C-alpha cells in the first residue's frame, strides 16, 4: 500500500 | 554472471544466515553471523537476499542497491555494507547489524500508555532522532545521491539507539545531471513524495528534503501514518490543492515550521540539508  | 569485486566479497563458508529480520515482495533480510568479516579480528550481522523466485530484474535491482551502497561512502548515520557474496550462489548483502529495528516499530512501541497504535520517547529524543537524520542526509547528499525512499520504515535502528539510513533500492546517482527523471510509470513511495517527483517524475535533493519533513512528521507522531484517511486518489487531488499536514501534538511551532519548510511548494525554497543541520544542532544544544 505504501507504493503506488 | 555477475563481475566479482575482490575488495568486498566475502566467503560463503564464513557466513551463517539466521532468523529473519523483515520480508518483502521483492527481498527478504535476515539475520546471521559472519566470520573475520571484521579485518581486525578474523559478528552478528544482516544479509539482504533475493526471494525464492525472484526475477532478472529483481535481481538487478539488489544489485544496483548494493553498488549504490559502495559508492555512498561510510557515515554515522548510513546503514554499514560490510561485504557481499556474489560468487557461485544466491546473492547477499551483508550490512551492519541493527538490534532494535525499523524506526516505525521503534516508535509506535514506545508511544505513551493509551496511545497504542492498535491491540517512551521525550522530546529531546525526537529532535535528537531527527538531527542524526538530518546528518546522514546531508553527508548522502554532499555525494551528490539522492535516496528516494526515505521514511520510518527505512530508518533502522542500533543498539545503542544510532539512526542509520537504510533501503537504498531507489536511490540515484545524480553526479552528472543534479536531477533524475524517471522517464515512466512504476509503484512509488507516493506519500512520502513530492509534488514534482510525483506528477512531474523529476528527484532532487530537494525532493529527498520533501520526504525528510514527511519523515519528521512520522518522527513527531511516534509512528503515524502519513495523511489520516486519504487514500490513494484522494492524495493526489489534495496535493494538486496544496493540502500539508497538520501539526503533531508534541510539537513546537519552530519544528512544525521547519516541517513545512521542507514541504515549500517551490523546490529551491526548501532548506537545504546543511540548513536542517545547523538549525537542529540550534535546537538540540538550546534544548540540553
Ligand atoms: N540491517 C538490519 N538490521 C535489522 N533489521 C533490518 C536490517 N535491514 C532490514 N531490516 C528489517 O527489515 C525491514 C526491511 O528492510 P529493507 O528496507 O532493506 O527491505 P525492503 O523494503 O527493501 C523489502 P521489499 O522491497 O521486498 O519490500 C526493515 O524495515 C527492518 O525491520
Ligand atoms: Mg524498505
Ligand atoms: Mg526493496
Amino acid at each position: 500500500e505504501e507504493y503506488l | 554472471e555477475l563481475p566479482e569485486d575482490p575488495k568486498w566479497e566475502f566467503p560463503r563458508d564464513k557466513l551463517t544466515l539466521g532468523k529473519p529480520l523483515g520480508e518483502g515482495a521483492f527481498g527478504q533480510v535476515v539475520m546471521a553471523e559472519a566470520v573475520g568479516i571484521d579485518k581486525d579480528k578474523p559478528v552478528t550481522v544482516a544479509v539482504k537476499m533475493l526471494k525464492d523466485d525472484a526475477t532478472e530484474k529483481d535481481l538487478s535491482d539488489l544489485v544496483s542497491e548494493m553498488e549504490m551502497m559502495k559508492m555512498i561512502g561510510k557515515h554515522k548515520n548510513i546503514i554499514n555494507l560490510l561485504g557481499a557474496c556474489t560468487q557461485d550462489g544466491p546473492l547477499y548483502v551483508i550490512v551492519e547489524y541493527a538490534s532494535k529495528g525499523n524506526l516505525r516499530e521503534y516508535l509506535r512501541a514506545r508511544r505513551p500508555p493509551g496511545m497504542e497504535y492498535s491491540y517512551q520517547m521525550t522530546f529531546k529524543d525526537l529532535v535528537s532522532c531527527t538531527y542524526q537524520l538530518a546528518r546522514g542526509m546531508e553527508y548522502l547528499a554532499s555525494q551528490k545521491c539522492i535516496h528516494r525512499d526515505l521514511a520510518a520504515r527505512n530508518v533502522l535502528v542500533t543498539e545503542n539507539n544510532v539512526m542509520k539510513i537504510a533501503d537504498f533500492g531507489l536511490a540515484r546517482d545524480i553526479n552528472n545531471i543534479d536531477y533524475y527523471k524517471k522517464t515512466t510509470n512504476g509503484r512509488l513511495p507516493v506519500k512520502w513524495m513530492a509534488p514534482e517527483a510525483l506528477f512531474d517524475r523529476v528527484y532532487t535533493h530537494q525532493s529527498d528534503v520533501w520526504s525528510f519533513g514527511v519523515l519528521m512528521w512520522e518522527i513527531f507522531t511516534l509512528g503515524g501514518s502519513p495523511y489520516p484517511g486519504i487514500p490513494v486518489e484522494e492524495l493526489f487531488k489534495l496535493l494538486k490543492e496544496g493540502h500539508r499536514m497538520d501539526k503533531p501534538a508534541n510539537c513546537t511551532n519552530e519544528l512544525y515550521m521547519m516541517m513545512r519548510d521542507c514541504w515549500h511548494a517551490v523546490p529551491s525554497q526548501r532548506p537545504t540539508f546543511k540548513q536542517l543541520v545547523e538549525d537542529l544542532d540550534r535546537i538540540l544544544t538550546l534544548t540540553t
